[PDB]
């Protein structure tokens, strides 16, 4: 609940900023926009690669630690040690 | 185009299909 109402926040402001302009140049606007044009399964599925470090996600540093951190607990309640 | 943009983003959803 708290991990996706956060990452819901920051997708809209986000959003806001990904329209406000490209005045400098709009040829880059299909590739910002892609992340909205995509639809909601794969949304979440490439909000959530931050795991490794291949980083080409746009979710921010704190909502990644709060999953790492999150995952590790439960790993640890599994007995993955 | 018009479609993908009447493709509500994650944000819009209702926070229980989010989840």
């Amino acid at each position: 609940d708290d991990f996706v109402a956060k990452l819901q926040d920051n997708q809209r402001f986000r959003y806001n900023e990904v329209m406000q302009a490209l005045n400098m140049s709009a040829a880059l606007t299909a590739r910002k926009t892609k992340e909205f044009r995509s639809p909601p399964q794969e949304q979440i599925n490439m909000l959530l690669n931050f795991k490794d470090d291949k980083s080409e996600c746009p979710c921010p540093e704190e909502i990644r630690d709060q999953l790492l951190d999150f995952h590790e607990d439960l790993m640890t309640h599994c007995g993955i040690e | 185009v018009v479609a993908c943009f009447r493709m509500a983003p994650l944000y819009n959803l209702p926070r229980h299909r989010a989840v």
